[PDB]
RNA sequence: UGUGGCAGUCAAGCGUUCAUAGCGACAUUGCUUUUUGAUUCUUCGAUGUCGGCUCUUCCUAUCAUACCGAAGCAGAAUUCGGUAAGCGUUGGAUUGUUCACCCACUAAUAGGGAACGUGAGCUGGGUUUAGACCGUCGUGAGACAGGUUAGUUUUACCCUACUGAUGAAUGUUACCGCAAUAGUAAUUGAACUUAGUACGAGAGGAACAGUUCAUUCGGAUAAUUGGUUUUUGCGGCUGUCUGAUCAGGCAUUGCCGCGAAGCUACCAUCCGCUGGAUUAUGGCUGAACGCCUCUAAGUCAGAAUCCAUGCUAGAACGCGGUGAUU
């Protein structure tokens, strides 16, 4: 049992959950919600998405 | 000895189990007479490891090791990782691999000595390599067949290659492996050679389908 | 599942029904495949046979050499794109279609397979195993 | 003519008429077969839906390509209260099956199955059983010769148990009074057994054990009047069809002038008693036992209730049955778990599962943590205290 | 019933020897109404007429499955026969087609009926009016046993039937039950192991038990994944209008991104049992016929068969126990 980590919003990833994409030049990518998921597949920059994890690691919250 | 094996009817052993000087890995649902040519010719001599990879049983091409290393890929998990780093001895050393770029087994054509990869590997994993395997690395392809692994059953001794290489292929090949090499077949003609059989120093074991031509062709090279 | 497939495969969700075109990820020369059959489908009225990954399709070939094209071969689907179930948990799915050319017995036709590879097309199928690249 | 496409059928004739049951508590037609050498025990238990759960654990079959892996599964939790028996009724056996002859009830019954025996509780003078509790003013030679009546004939004796439902987070106050058979032999036993559990209660960890395949009996979430292609399965008709394409198009033939009961309508869907056999129980949790979502990989302690609770249910604080895989019946109804009838043996009964993950993430949303301490570890200090 | 279609009867011969392993002429006796003729009894104050889609149920003259028995059956595969219809018989190219013929798949792609099932179920591609064109025929209007193109398909609010839903009266009222009767459901393959073993000159090459998956069907749920989104929940965006910020109206849910809950999907998950009696057949003792013979008396085993165990309703005038009875 290991807890991912999500791709997009660095949220953690408890097992049976979320979906997982391989990519054509094969980098898995881990999403957590349909959320992430549906983010990504519109091309959204994850540090431009104010709720992530590498939002926040960028702007320094904290 | 050259024994011939089938795993549950299948007539290539190289993807189902990787035979090195050290150990020997099988997957773990084999037969009776599948373990008994390694536990036969093999007895007490080398630890034979009943394991999965990933979570597959497809082992001798997804992990690749010598004597001196041996390598898993990423997807490798905790209990598989611990359990190879259990039973085999304290001398192998066990690392994960992280490149997204194949499944070691047929990239790492390996030995005690030259090591053969696909060209696309990249310069952190072939420092790696040459870190834990404590093999000169090079970069070359067998008469374009790119996945190096599965085309090339090599030894310490000697080597089987592809069956449609050039000649020119395979004086290169032996003026940097420093072994002699010769083109050939195995599995009643299947030119798949390199997961189509196992080979180490003192052991050969290939599918019932290798013909007795091929077979001496094969214990000839290997000098067995 | 089938005759020269080694084992018993686990049901995923079904795919692609007869019609799709997969890409061919092998090096024989086809660009693309077409699905025409699955070996191991079952008969029910209006029903396509849907294939899946792992699958053994019966294929024609509509883009590459003229060899290839205008009869029909076997082939065996290597990705998916339509998301099945792990049964360690994860739900997965690739980004397109794809397929190898391949005989009755499981033999490849080609000599490597670009692109990344479903593990459930390589313990199944032993010979993919060998010409596969990225295998999950 | 034929067919001219010889096809399967839409539906099930045995499961016929689908239409609504008669309670909402469903009944147990089968017990389990009588074993006269047993030590006596109940047949089956009555506990109460909450919702489903996930779980992680390492399935240990042989020659399965799974085998010592990792696999999530979906299991429900049953919230299971301890349940209190108030009386015996024994049933002797005629040319027409059985046939109860006398029941007992207990000495002061509690007002859970006071408040059953009356459609308005608020009106009424709640005078059930005074009569009858005034039979234990004398030394009980009445009720006495009640029980000696159970011993002398009777050859099954079952059980009257009912609920204990204001330890459960629904809001009805009033419990399901059930008759549930004793497997234990010589009857004399059984209505001994009967008669020192009047008013005591009974656990769970007495009826039913781990890794135990149960079956599992309750009325099916109903869906109000239902058309034909949702009830059955019938194809749907082409997007040119006047006047409709969700139907049965032909009914039948000419002859038979009449329609067939097998042919499939309209009517209800859903709110039938069902049984669904062969669940394994993978957990028997208590309700005094903190941290009933642990595990032994886990070692965190946490009860198995969700975050914000089971939806439209609450929070399991008391026993619960957790079975694997879906059960008859939605959230908040009477479950009857029962004894399997057969003596199975399969390898994938017999199987002995002790677990490694239970999710209890929210199921009110996509959630994400387990515990509230994760959240504040996780998310960091908000707006709020510090 | 000629006519299709199907089944016996004898038997010359074919089949290495050899009428019967299997063929089956020459004759001959029948069955079927799934063909087409004949008739013209019913219907012309009109039973809406082909095909397809949809959906039931029935029959068997069985394609597959179960269990048997034979060969010019060593194994393997094939062919035939028997009890058998419990269960299943597909996806497509072309054609309006029924019929066909290919291409795959499959365990197998059997044959049929129910007013050539099914138009107040649909479609209306076909034939079959009116428009029009062409060919041949005709002096001509027009004809065709021909080809092609365009061509309103109406009504159920009755009664029965079915599917669900109440319901008076059997002292009132409530709870717990029993159970007649009616339905009943599971199906097929693959892999490992058995075992490169048996059998075989080799070539090749099984089966019984165990294990794991799958095909088709069925019943459930909705933790997860996916869909939906009038929670118009949050955000964004355009046009206009409230003087502007703010907060908003309107664009017949204005559009777009995400979206809980509910509902839902082999696009998700779980589950689908076991004993008894038999048919074909194989027998045991055992006569008939002072040997013989599974049969006559008796008796043992036996199938996807039947019946219970199980599962669904419950007699609304089938029944029981128990609380209270102003």
């Amino acid at each position: 049992m290991k807890v991912e980590i999500d791709s997009f919003s660095g949220a953690k990833i408890y097992p049976g959950r979320g979906t997982l994409f391989v990519r054509g030049d094969s980098k898995i990518f881990r999403f957590q919600n349909s959320k992430s998921a549906s983010l990504f597949k519109q091309r959204k920059n994850p540090r431009r998405i104010a709720w992530t994890v590498l939002f926040r690691k960028h702007h320094k919250k904290g | 000895m050259a024994t011939r094996t089938q795993f549950e009817n299948s007539n290539e052993i190289g993807v189902f189990s990787k035979l090195t000087n050290t150990y020997c890995l099988v997957a773990v649902g084999g037969s009776e007479n599948f373990y008994s040519a390694f536990e036969a010719e093999l007895g007490d001599a080398i630890p034979i490891v009943h394991t999965t990879i990933a979570g597959t049983r497809i082992i001798g091409r997804m992990t690749a090791g010598n004597r001196r290393g041996l390598l898993v890929p990423t997807q490798t998990t905790d209990q598989e990782l611990q359990h190879l780093r259990n039973s085999l001895p304290d001398s192998v050393k066990i690392q994960r691999v992280e490149e997204r770029l194949s499944a070691l087994g047929n990239v790492i054509c390996c030995n005690d000595y030259v090591a053969l990869v696909h060209p696309d590997i990249d310069r952190e994993t072939e420092e790696l390599i040459s870190d834990v395997l404590g093999v000169e690395v090079f970069r070359q392809t067998i008469s374009g067949n790119i996945l190096v692994g599965s085309y090339c059953s090599l030894s310490n001794q000697g080597g089987l290659v592809h069956p449609q290489t050039s000649v020119q292929d395979q004086e290169e090949l032996s003026s940097l492996l420093q072994v002699p090499l010769v083109a050939g077949t195995v599995n009643r003609g299947s030119s798949v050679v390199g997961a189509g059989m196992v080979v180490n120093d003192y052991l050969a074991v290939t599918g019932l389908d290798t013909t007795a031509p091929e077979l001496s062709v094969i214990e000839s090279i290997f000098r067995l | 599942s089938g005759n020269g497939a080694q084992g018993t495969k686990f049901r995923i969700s079904l795919g692609l029904p007869v019609g799709a075109i997969m890409n061919c990820a092998d090096n024989s020369g086809a660009r693309n495949l077409y699905i025409i059959a699955v070996k191991g489908s079952g008969s029910r009225l209006n029903r396509l046979p849907a294939a899946s990954l792992g699958d053994m399709v019966m294929a024609t070939v509509k883009k590459g050499k003229p060899e290839l094209r205008k009869k029909v071969m076997p082939a065996i689907v290597v990705r998916q794109a339509k998301s099945w179930r792990r049964r360690d948990g994860v739900f997965l799915y690739f980004e397109d279609n794809a397929g190898v050319i391949a005989n009755p017995k499981g033999e490849m036709k080609g000599s490597a397979i670009t692109g990344p590879v479903g593990k459930e097309c390589a313990d199944l199928w032993p010979r993919v195993a060998s010409n596969s690249g990225v295998v999950v | 003519s034929h067919r001219k496409y010889e096809a399967p059928r839409h539906g099930h004739l045995g499961f016929l008429p689908r239409k609504r049951a008669a309670s909402i508590r469903a009944r147990v037609k089968a017990f389990p077969k009588d074993d006269r050498s047993k030590p006596v025990a109940l047949t089956s238990f009555l506990g109460y839906k909450a919702g489903m759960t996930t779980i992680v654990r390492d399935l240990d079959r042989p020659g399965s390509k799974f085998h010592k892996r990792e696999v999530v599964e979906a299991v429900t939790v049953v919230d299971t209260p301890p349940v209190v028996v108030v009386g015996v009724v024994g049933y002797v056996e005629t040319p027409r099956g059985l046939r109860s002859l006398t029941t007992v009830w207990a000495e002061h019954l509690s007002d859970e199955v006071k408040r059953r025996f009356y459609k308005n509780w608020y009106k009424s003078k709640k005078k059930a059983f005074t009569k009858y509790s005034a039979k234990y003013a004398q030394d009980g030679a009445g009720i006495e010769r009640e029980l000696a009546r159970i011993k002398k004939y009777a050859s099954v004796v079952r059980v009257l148990v009912h609920t204990q439902i204001r330890k459960t987070p629904l809001a009805q106050k009033k419990a399901h009074l059930a008759e549930i058979q004793l497997n234990g032999g010589s009857i004399s036993e059984k209505v001994d057994w009967a008669r020192e559990h009047f008013e005591k209660t009974v656990a769970v960890d007495s009826v039913f054990e781990q890794n135990e395949m149960i079956d599992a009996i309750a009325v099916t979430k109903g869906h109000g009047f239902e058309g034909v292609t949702h009830r059955w399965g019938t194809k749907k008709l082409p997007r040119k069809t006047h006047r409709g394409l969700r139907k049965v198009a032909c009914i039948g033939a000419w002859h038979p002038a009449h329609v067939m009961w097998s042919v499939a309508r309209a009517g209800q869907r859903g709110y039938h008693s069902r049984t669904s056999i062969n669940h394994k129980i993978y957990r028997v949790g208590k309700g005094d036992d903190e941290a009933n979502g642990a595990t032994s990989f886990d070692r965190t302690k946490k009860t198995i209730t969700p975050m914000g609770g089971f939806v439209h249910y609450g929070e399991i604080k008391n026993d619960f049955i957790m079975v694997k895989g879906c059960i008859p019946g939605n959230r908040k109804r009477i479950v009857t778990l029962r004894k399997s009838l057969y003596t199975n043996t399969s390898r994938k009964a017999l199987e002995e599962v002790s677990l490694k993950w239970i999710d209890t993430a929210s199921k009110f949303g996509k959630g994400r943590f387990q515990t509230p301490a994760e959240k504040h570890a996780f998310m960091g200090t908000l707006k709020k205290d510090l």
